[PDB]
Parts: C-alpha cells; structure tokens; sequence
C-alpha cells in the first residue's frame, strides 16, 4: 500500500512472539525498523508502577 | 505450561532490530536482529549472537488513472501526486489544429475523412 | 469527571486529553454544531441537552393544564417611560432579580407603552449575573415576539405575556437578569423610580425603592451596562408547579365506519400518538367524532407549548435531533474497548441511541450490549455501556453521538453529565 | 480492434451518444465530468493540514462553506487564502486566511472526472442489425452521475475486425487458403 | 495537559504536582522572573512566549 | 543539555512539537526539578517563540 496507508499484517497466532516491524519505501534499499517486543515487568517494576499511582492520586487529590 | 498460564510470551532482553542494506542481493534489504533472551508459549529463546535476515524489494504497483489537471497558459508544469512515478502510460489533451488541407471526395454529399479520428468541434 | 467541569476547547489544533472525551453541557466548544445531523439545544441552567419544537387539520383545546402558574414577583410601580435603547435613537435594558428557593419559571409579564410598525419585533432573553452583579454573556432562555404579540397602553394596564419553549430553572440564592433586545428605535417601556410621581395616581409617589433587590440596566451593546439604582421596570414573574395529568381535547371530526377503526388501530399508547387515546362517537353514520388524548405530565413540558393553541399536526408531531462531538484524534492513545456513560430521562414514546464512530464519522456503530442501569433521581437514569469494540487490534479515531428522537411534541427527553472513556485491553 | 479516447460532446437537451465502430465488444471505460455538491467534510485535527476529498481525480473547487441549519450559510471561505486545491487530492488549509476549526465538519462541491459504471449510470442498447447496427449509451437512469453539460465524453471499447482471404489451387489439385490481414 | 491550564501558584510554601511542572505561558506565577537569565517576554492572548527587542 | 536528539511532529504551519524522553541519571534518583528554555537569534526581525511546555519525570 502507499506508505500514508501501510499497516503491518495482523496475526493472532500463539506460537509466535513478535519482535517488531520492518518497513521498506518503495523501490529502495533503505528501510525503517521499530522493536515492538513485549518485555517484562519485575517486581521492582511492578512496585513503581503502584508509586506512580500513588502519585497520581496525590496530585488528584 | 505453568509459565505460559502464568505469563504467557514475553522478552527478556534484547532483540533489537537494526538495518545494514548488505548487498547479498539487489532484490532483498538486509537486516540485523540483536542477540537477546525470551520465553516463548514457556519454552526458553537464548540466543547468544545476532541473527541475520533479509527482506525482498517492494515492487507491486499501484496504478493511477484520470489524474485531472487544468492546464493554463501562463504555467505549463503540471505536477503528479504520487510520488515513485515509474512510468506514464498516456497523456491526453484537448488540441486545435488550423488549416488542415482536406481533399472533397468524389461522391456528392459524401463524408471526408479527417487526419484524427478523435475530433468533436469544427 | 473533572473534564466534564472544563467547558473549553482551542480552535486550531487543540490539546485533548488521550483516551477521554467528556461534555458538561455548558459550552459550544465541544459540539460539532456545524454537523448536518445537530439539532440539539442546550439548557446551561440546568446543564441539560433537549429538543426544540420544529413544525416540519382540525384544532385542539388543553382542557387539563400541565401546570399551574402563580404570579410570585410583581413591581407595579410605573412613573416613566424608558427607550429600550437610549443612546441611538436618532436625532437594550436588563432587570436583575433573584429568589430564595429552587423555582420553576414558566413566564414573564411585561409592560409596553409604545411599539414599532407590524414587521418589528423584540427579543427578549434571561441572562445570568455576574459576580460583581452585572449581566453575563451567557443566556439561559430567548424568544422573539412579534408586534401583535406585544400590547400596549397608555396607563401601564396591558400586559403582555413571553412564553419559552424551555422552562428557566431559577436556583436559589442566584441573580438573574431579563433582557430585552430589538433593534427598531421606536419601542419604549413603563418603569418605575422612586420619587416620581405614579401615571394613574399623581396624588401619590413612590416613596421607597420599586424592587429592593433588583437594578434597571441600560446598554449601548448589551455588553457594558449602565445601572440605574432608584429605577426599575414594571414586571411579573411566574413560577409553575406541575401536577399528576394533562389532557387535550379535538373538535368534531374516510367513510366513518371503516374510519373509525382506521384510526383507533393507529390512535394508541405505543405509536406516535402516545398516551391514553379516547373517544365518543355519534350513531347513525354521523360524521361527529370527538378525540380525547391524557398523558402523564412533568416539570419539563413546553410553557410555549401550554399556552398556544393547538392542532392535530402541530401536536403528534415527532421531533428529532442529534448531539455530534467534534472528532477526537486517539492516534498517540489506540484503543480497542469503551466505556459510555450517560444519563438520560426518557418519557413515554422517547428513545436515546448512543453511537461512536472511529473514521470521523464516514461510518456509526452501534452498541451490542445493553446498559446496566442505576438511577440518579426521579427524573434521570444513568445508562453505562462496557463493551470491547473491536475483537482484535486498535482503533485510533473516536467521534462520540447521541440520538434524539420523540413522538409527540410535549414529551420530549434529556440528557446530561455524558463520559465516554476508552481502554486498550 | 481498439477504439481510444473516442470523444463527443454531451448535451443535456440529448443523453445518447454513438459508437463511431459498429461490432462493438465491450466499453472498456466512460468518463465524464461530474460536479458533487454539498460534500461533508471533517476538519483533520493539524491545523493548516490536508482534508482528503471521496474521489481523487478532482480538479476545480466550486464552494466550500458550513451550515447549523439547511440553507443558511453561516461562513463561505475564499479560495486563494483560505485555501487552495493540492494534487486534485485535498482541500489544502497552509494559505494565511481563515479555516474552521479542529474536529468540525464542512461542505465542499467541486468537479471530477468519474469512471462511469454500465449499468449505475449509464445503460447500452441498439437499434439497426447487421453492418447497420449501432451501439448507444444513453445515461438513463435517474440517480446515475450525469457528464456536465457541454462537456466531452471519453469511451474506450473493442470492436471485431473483418479479414479477407484468397483461394488458390496448385498444379496437384490441392485447393488452399491463404489468410490476409485483419 | 490539565495543569498546563492552571496558571496559578502559590507564594510560600506551594503545594506542587509530584512528577509534573508545566506552563501554560498565561501567568508569571510559574515563572522565576527574578532569575539573572530570564528574559523573555510573555503574549497572554496567543499563550505563546518570545524575545523582546534591545539594545546594545 | 540531553543527549538525545528529539522526535517532531508538526502543529501547524509555523510551530513544531518537540519531545525528548531521556533516562537522565544511570543509577539513582534525583529530588530536584528546575526547567529552563534558551532562547536566542540572529539578527532583530527572526525571533523564536515557544507554548504549551509540558516536563514530567519518573522512576524506572
């Protein structure tokens, strides 16, 4: 498609994990690459996400 | 299946996508994928060293017809919208001819063939 | 919620907040009111949404009132006659007032002493009060009355009477200012000041203030207003209080026997002609039906619609119209689930079909799922939706709708306080 | 053989036209300016951005304004420096003058050369049998897009060639044919 | 994006969002006016800021 | 000074949105917060402008 319109190919399959998306312009050798993996969360993770939430309500407050 | 029920896939780390354009092949586009650690459906991905992958060439074609324009006299460049033109297929336009040497046909009250047969004024 | 208080929205590329779009009812910023399907008014008194009457045959007599009016203020004092528009005549006024409880206003009373030819007219709006107690820019209610419609006098006896088509909620302890505009230069006014002798009785003068708690206000553009402390106008306010029931009746009444059940198969509670529809009828293929329609009445109902006289066309009329938000870009925020939050009051024959769409409105999507319901007070009900829209990837755009529809002209339904939330899930 | 760019100005006191070739195939396509009027159109939310339009082979824009009611006009905007027409793709805002603001809706009428569908907007039918015969198109039907009047109108079709052939005989007694050009 | 529209602040002793400082270029009470390098000059009705004209 | 270089997105005709998302410190945290824009040019008629400055942090 018209790189205005692009989009990647939906897939829904267990199996795999994606890694990210490759985009080529047309008839070129150049090509974008974006890292779309998805990535843990430890638990130190985890613990300043709920102090973010913290803060947010501090601030609703 | 523990891990999977639990967690389901995920990255550790790594895994990063870079390109190198290596010309292995006019038609393809290398790219580099950085070493890295995941789980996948449970199962553990370690890989210690990048891994090399390619990619063929956009070629299809999307095509373009009764892209209008009005000319005018004072500016003849018309621009095209698309960008990646490759080829233009046809260009019409309207176009008066002055003085156009016709001979009468024999037959009376016949019809005299003009040079283009895409007329539509006189 | 706290985005439902703001109220404001730039023109050109504005800052919205991602993955919320809410609408308070007191601002046009929102709304796409440019939209062909917009038909809705707004109430910023109430911060409500409704419908207003559009037109697009026998007569109909409103024999059981859907309220009744009482006259609770009153300033009878006149003394002078004031120009509605002083400072250009060749070679607006506003009178604030206020109440101490929650009212219903249904309608004012005025006082003319003179009038323009038959084309002219007078636009007469309730505004709000300011804190330093001037007029405010918002209006709260408007009409244009018609110089047959305004009497007129000598001796400040004709009053004439100014119908809205949406009851003014007054709160109490808040000031409200009437304001009379019209751009012809030969309409004058009756007002009262203090010291100056009355026009029926000379004898006596008005020794104290006509309306403590009011001012006349005068204005060269309705914008900057000039208070004139010891005058104030000669008017009257009403308040309603609605009651359990009302009643239209038609006059006498395509060959009677086929007719008759013709009409009495269409004539019920779930068709158009909503409410208890009845009848008595006349034997011996006499041609006199007479119609009876009963509905059960509420403190929204048109005063406009009370006080006029009405038809069988003009009542039975099903009003549309439809609220349209201005197109919300959800690029940096995809989403795949939403969360529709509404509260709507919904009389008998009414009906509020949310919608979304997420490509600018070249298409509208329907809800599969139906609201679970809480009340919110004896009037409104809240009505929120919780669907995934989409199984599987994210929308980017979203365009929030609501749909208005009634079957007559006196039931009509509102709504107010609308959130709309979106997820990725 | 192919017939291309056959042109004939449309009149509206006269929908049908004629096929100059007589053993008509198939129209490979009709074209003919349209005019739309009264096209909705959403404000994008880039200020001085671009607003594509439903069909991509515009060229001329007509009016552009927007209404709270039917028939009132509460703005007209002047082309030139409110706008301007980019690539007969979109209705470009980057002149300095006036636009409507984010999120909101507007009408816009303009002109475009649309490929006409057998069938939708126009219907084929004959008269004459024979080398007589002819092939019409008669842009009947009421909701079909109809060209602008005074406009020309571009057919592209296939027709079937004649061939002639000679008959010979060799010294054998074999009677032959020889093929000649279509 | 909310606080980028409060424009206000209090003197002594302000209570501040954690995590979060935005100005809205439509009050000074966010901006150290006194600091050596300030000056810019505000435009309150476009909510925009810019460089005022000087001397030397 | 941040080291990355920002992402643009453009406004409108004139003005240009720049966003800078940087880990500024490697390992611990900071307590203080001091924003500041540098305002310059070269010569009297050109001069920049700037609106709508948003700064949050936080902690990963």
């Amino acid at each position: 498609n018209i790189m205005r319109l692009v989009t990647p190919p939906l897939n829904t399959d267990p199996e795999n994990l994606q890694l990210g998306t490759v985009t080529v312009l047309p008839d070129s050798d150049e090509a974008v690459c974006i890292s779309f993996a998805i990535t843990r969360l430890s638990m130190e993770d985890l613990q300043k996400v709920k102090t973010r939430v913290d803060n947010l309500e501090y601030n609703q407050a | 299946e523990r891990t999977y029920d639990e967690s389901g896939s995920y990255k550790v780390n790594g895994f990063e996508l870079f390109s190198e354009g290596n010309a292995e092949d006019d038609d393809h586009v290398s790219v580099v994928v950085d070493a890295g650690k995941a789980y996948v459906k449970g199962f553990k991905v370690d890989k210690p060293v990048s891994t090399r992958i390619s990619v063929p060439k956009s070629y299809d074609l999307g095509t373009a017809e009764n892209e209008s324009t009005i000319f005018n006299k004072s500016n003849n460049s018309i621009s095209l919208a698309n960008s990646p033109v490759k080829e233009i297929r046809r260009v019409t336009g309207q176009v008066l001819i002055e003085k156009e040497r016709v001979t009468r046909g024999a037959q009376g009250d016949g019809q005299d063939f003009l040079s283009n047969n895409t007329a539509f004024e006189i | 919620v706290n985005a439902l208080d703001d109220g404001a929205m730039e023109g050109q590329n504005p800052l919205t907040l991602r993955s919320v779009f809410s609408e308070g009812f007191i601002s046009l910023d929102k709304a796409d009111i440019t939209h062909p399907d917009f038909g809705i008014v707004f109430s910023f008194e109430d911060a409500e949404a409704t419908l207003a009457y559009t037109e697009a045959h026998i007569w109909g007599r409103l024999i059981s009132a859907p309220f009744t009016e009482e006259r609770t203020i009153y300033q009878g004092q006149a003394s002078e006659t004031l120009n509605v528009n002083p400072y250009n005549i060749p070679n607006p006024l506003a009178q604030s007032f206020q109440y101490d409880e929650n009212r219903t206003i249904s309608s004012l009373g005025l006082y003319f002493a003179s009038k323009g030819d038959k084309q002219s007219n007078v636009v007469i709006q309730i505004r709000g009060m300011g804190d330093q107690g001037y007029p405010n820019k918002t209006i709260y209610a408007e009409t244009v009355m018609n110089a047959d419609d305004i009497k007129v006098s000598n001796n400040a006896s004709a009053e004439t009477r100014v119908y809205f088509d949406d009851p003014m909620m007054a709160e109490g302890g808040k000031e409200y200012a009437i304001v009379i505009i019209t751009e012809n230069s030969d309409y004058t006014m009756w007002v009262g000041t203090r010291t100056k002798p009355k026009i029926d009785k000379p004898n006596e003068v008005i020794s104290g203030n006509p309306y403590l708690q009011g001012v006349l206000f005068s204005s060269s553009n309705a914008s900057t207003w000039t208070p004139h402390q010891n005058s104030d106008l000669k008017f009257g306010i009403y308040t309603s209080k609605f009651n359990e029931t009302a009643t239209i009746e038609f006059e006498p009444i395509k060959l009677i026997l086929d007719d008759m059940a013709s009409s009495t198969t269409f004539d019920q509670l779930k068709w158009e002609p909503i409410g208890n529809y009845q009848d008595l009828d006349v034997l011996g293929l006499a041609r006199q039906v007479k119609l009876r329609a009963t509905f059960e009445s509420n403190r929204y109902i048109s005063p406009l619609m009370s006080s006029s006289d009405l038809t069988f066309t003009t009542f039975l009329t099903e009003l549309t119209g439809s609220y349209v938000g201005r197109a919300i870009d959800m690029t940096e925020a995809p989403y795949n689930t939403v969360r529709f939050s509404y509260e709507a009051f919904l009389p008998k024959g009414t009906k509020v079909v949310p919608k979304y769409s997420a490509d600018d409105g070249k298409t509208w999507k329907t809800f599969t799922k139906s609201p679970t319901t809480t009340r919110a007070n004896n009037e409104f009900t809240r009505y929120v939706i919780d669907e995934k829209v989409k199984s599987s990837g994210t929308n980017t755009k979203l365009q929030v709708r609501l749909d208005l529809s009634t079957e007559n002209s006196f039931l009509r339904p509102r709504v107010r306080r609308l959130m709309v939330t979106t997820r990725d899930e | 053989g192919t017939a291309e760019n056959e042109s004939t100005i449309f009149n509206k006191s006269n929908n049908s036209i004629s096929l100059a070739n007589s053993p008509v195939k198939e129209i490979r396509r009709v074209t003919g300016q349209v005019l739309i009027e009264k096209e909705r159109v959403t404000r994008g939310a880039q200020g001085d951005g671009q607003d594509f339009l439903s069909n991509n082979t515009a060229f001329e824009i007509v009016k552009v304004w927007t209404e709270t009611s039917p028939g009132v006009t509460t703005k007209e905007y002047k082309q030139g420096e409110d706008f301007r027409l980019t690539d007969g793709q979109t209705i470009d805002w980057s002149p300095q003058g006036q636009e409507p603001s984010g999120g909101t809706s507007y009408y816009v009428s303009y002109k475009y050369n649309k490929r006409m569908e057998a069938g939708k907007d126009y219907e084929v039918t004959t008269q004459g049998e024979g080398l007589s015969k002819k092939w019409y198109i008669n842009f009947t039907p009421s909701n079909g897009a109809k060209p602008i009047d005074q406009t020309v109108v571009l057919v592209d079709y296939t027709y079937y060639l004649a061939r002639k052939d000679s008959v010979f005989i060799n010294k054998y007694g074999d009677i032959a044919i020889l093929p000649g050009e279509p």
